[PDB]
C-alpha cells in the first residue's frame, strides 16, 4: 500500500498509453500551484486532460491521507 | 500511394511535429534524410502525443500501419488516413479534429476507434456504416450534442459503446436496437432528461452500464418504463442508486 503503488493502480484503470503517461504526469507533484491551473498550461486532447486532472487530484488527496472513502 | 525514388522524411511529412515522430519510429537520424518505399512499409503502428501535430499528412504512404494512436491540441487533415484499409486500431485525442466527409469509408479492417470533438460538435450522416468489423467505438468526451438516427445501425458485431462526457439531451428511438452483441454501454455525464421508451430493449449480450450524473426527468407519467429497467437488470456499474432525479436521489417506486 506504497503510493506509487497506489497511483500505479489508479493508472493502470486506464487503458490507452498515451492516456496512461497523462495520469503518471498529473500526479508528479507542482508546488506552485494546482492541479487546475497546470492543466491550462497543457495543450493536448480531452482524455489526456481529464486523466491528468483526476491523476493530480486523488494523488494530492493521498497525501492528505483522506481514506479512499472520504476521497472524492 | 507510393514513392519513386528516395526522398527527404520532411518532403512527405510538412506537418513537422508528425516529421519528428516518424523519424523516431524509423530510427532516424534527423529530420533531413530521405527515406525508401519499403522503410515505410516497415512501420505498422505509429504512437503520438504533442500538442504540436496539425496534419497526418503523408500518412497515406506507408501502408502497413495496423494501428494509430495520436492526441494533440488541434489535427487537420486526417484525410491522409482515408485510404488505409491495412489499420485495425485508431485512437485520436485532440481538442478539435475535422470529420471529412466519408471518412471512414475505406478503412474497413479496423475494429476499434476512438475519436474527437468535431467541427460540427455532432456526427454527421452515415458515419460509420461502412465499419462492419469494429467492436470497438468511444464517444467519450467527444462534446457531441445530439444523435443523429441509424447512427450506430450497422455496427453489428460492436462489443460496447461509450457515450460518456458529451451533451446529448435525447436518444433517437431505436438507437440502440440494431446491437444483438452489445454488453455494456456508457450514458454517464450528458445531459439527458429521458429516454426514448424501448431504447434498451434489445440489448441482450449487455453485461454494465452507466447512468449517472445525467439531469433525468423524474415526473410520474413518462420514467416509469426507465425505472422498471433499472430495477429489471443488474448491468448498472455503480449501482442503480447511482442515478438520480431532479431533487430526489435514487429513482424510485411509482
Amino acid at each position: 500500500s506504497t503510493l506509487q503503488k497506489k497511483i500505479e493502480e489508479i493508472a493502470a484503470k486506464y487503458k490507452h498509453s498515451v492516456v496512461k503517461k497523462c495520469c503518471y504526469d498529473g500526479a508528479c507533484v507542482n508546488n506552485d500551484e494546482t492541479c487546475e491551473q497546470r492543466a491550462a498550461r497543457i495543450s493536448l486532447g480531452p482524455r489526456c486532460i481529464k486523466a491528468f486532472t483526476e491523476c493530480c487530484v486523488v494523488a494530492s488527496q493521498l497525501r492528505a491521507n483522506i481514506s479512499h472513502k472520504d476521497m472524492q | 500511394e507510393t514513392i519513386t525514388v528516395s526522398t527527404p522524411i520532411k518532403q512527405i511529412f510538412p506537418d513537422d511535429a508528425f516529421a519528428e515522430t516518424i523519424k523516431a519510429n524509423l530510427k532516424k537520424k534527423s529530420v533531413t534524410d530521405a527515406v525508401t518505399q519499403n522503410e515505410l512499409n516497415s512501420i505498422d503502428q505509429i504512437i503520438a502525443n504533442n500538442s504540436d501535430i496539425k496534419s497526418v499528412q503523408g500518412i497515406q504512404y506507408l501502408p502497413n500501419v495496423r494501428y494509430l494512436a495520436l492526441g494533440g491540441n488541434k489535427l487537420h487533415d486526417i484525410s491522409a488516413l482515408k485510404e488505409l484499409t491495412n489499420l485495425t486500431y485508431l485512437f485520436l485525442d485532440f481538442n478539435q479534429l475535422q470529420l471529412p466527409n466519408g471518412v471512414f469509408d475505406k478503412l474497413t479492417n479496423l475494429k476499434e476507434l476512438y475519436l474527437s470533438p468535431n467541427q460540427l460538435q455532432s456526427l454527421p450522416d452515415g458515419v460509420f456504416d461502412k465499419l462492419t468489423n469494429l467492436t470497438i467505438l468511444g464517444l467519450d468526451m467527444n462534446q457531441l450534442q445530439s444523435l443523429p438516427k441509424g447512427v450506430f445501425d450497422k455496427l453489428t458485431n460492436l462489443t460496447e459503446l461509450d457515450l460518456s462526457y458529451n451533451q446529448l439531451q435525447s436518444l433517437p428511438k431505436g438507437v440502440f436496437d440494431k446491437l444483438t452483441q452489445l454488453k455494456d454501454l456508457s450514458l454517464s455525464y450528458n445531459q439527458l432528461k429521458s429516454v426514448p421508451d424501448g431504447v434498451f430493449d434489445r440489448l441482450t449480450s449487455l453485461q454494465y452500464i452507466w447512468l449517472h450524473d445525467n439531469p433525468w426527468d423524474c415526473t410520474c407519467p413518462g420514467i416509469r418504463y426507465l425505472s422498471e429497467w433499472i430495477n429489471k437488470h443488474s448491468g448498472v456499474v455503480g449501482g442503480p442508486d447511482s442515478a438520480k432525479c431532479s431533487g430526489s436521489g435514487k429513482p424510485v417506486r411509482s
